[PDB]
């Protein structure tokens, strides 16, 4: 994240970490289940084998209350391009089940046409991560949040040199030095309505980071609900 | 011209829909529907959805 503010005790409980061979974080995820994290499937090529830890909030000491869990299964969407990105989504079915605590919880899972009415027009949702402060910056060792506004499908379009499929959705600032950037992908989109926070999209891609006239882009988690639903059997 | 789950979600707390030309209010995994039919309960601790802090 570039910008926005630290997630506080308790504020981001939904974010997992995957962690490579060396114990470093290279990508974000969302717990949804105490088996089962929602990740993208463009983090799957970024190490060879990897765990995912929860409950950190701060990767350079050792609050308590962080646990590692191996990963049983890995659910890539049959259609996954690294080339276009499209259908950026998997699912990580863990070998042991996550413990609930303060730090660890999971995202509630919209239902597809409410989410898209309701959740989609709202005007923020927040997304959260370890990943680098700025383009050319070191990854944050604090686990930070940063609200960002829904971007009309157009004007989004537009932005873009690359292709913004059905499977995507634009959310970030025109000008303002805020963003998601390396090492959030995979990470929580969430999008709060009353006091309950949904999923919305997985941090997915942008062109730069915090970039003026670039916009972050999401996987569009409504798309894919019946998919994730499977895949969770 | 606004009406059912397009006026204020329709009183749900979460999902609403228009079946018939009335409002059915629904809850995520982990919640229960109360008795007025429009607010979600949680039926345990670490419900989705919540900071872990109230
Ligand atoms: C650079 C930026 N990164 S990043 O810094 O990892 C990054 C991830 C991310 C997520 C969000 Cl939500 C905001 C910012 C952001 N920055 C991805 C590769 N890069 C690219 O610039 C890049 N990415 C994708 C493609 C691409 C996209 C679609 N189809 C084909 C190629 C091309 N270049
Ligand atoms: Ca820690
Ligand atoms: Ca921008």
């Amino acid at each position: 994240i570039v910008g926005g503010q630290e997630c506080k005790d308790g504020e981001c409980p939904w974010q997992a970490l995957l962690i490579n061979e060396e114990n470093e974080g290279f990508c974000g995820g969302t717990i949804l289940s105490e088996f089962y994290i929602l990740t993208a499937a463009h983090c799957l090529y970024q190490a060879k084998r990897f765990k995912v830890r929860v409950g950190d909030r701060n990767t350079e000491q050792e609050e308590g209350g962080e646990a590692v869990h191996e990963v049983e299964v890995v659910i890539k969407h049959n259609r996954f391009t690294k080339e276009t990105y499209d259908f950026d989504i998997a699912v990580l079915r863990l070998k042991t089940p996550i413990t609930f605590r303060m730090n660890v919880a999971p995202a509630c899972l919209p239902e597809r046409d409410w989410a898209e009415s309701t959740l989609m027009t709202q005007k923020t949702g927040i997304v959260s991560g370890f990943g680098r402060t700025h383009e050319k910056g070191r990854q944050s060792t604090r686990l930070k949040m940063l609200e960002v506004p829904y971007v009309d499908r157009n004007s989004c379009k537009l932005s873009s040199s690359f292709i913004i499929t059905q499977n995507m959705f634009c959310a970030g600032y025109d000008t303002k030095q805020e963003d998601a950037c390396q090492g959030d992908s995979g990470g929580p989109h969430v999008t709060r309505f009353k006091d309950t926070y949904f999923v919305t999209g997985i941090v997915s891609w942008g062109e730069g980071c915090a970039r003026k006239g670039k916009y972050g882009i999401y996987t569009k988690v409504t798309a894919f609900l019946k998919w994730i639903d499977r895949s969770m059997k | 011209t606004r009406k059912l789950c397009s006026l204020d979600n329709g009183d749900c707390d979460q999902f609403c829909h228009e079946e018939q030309n009335s409002v059915v209010c629904s809850c995520a995994r982990g919640y229960t529907l109360a008795d007025n039919g429009k607010a979600c309960i949680p039926t345990g601790p670490y419900p989705c959805g919540k900071q872990t802090l109230e």
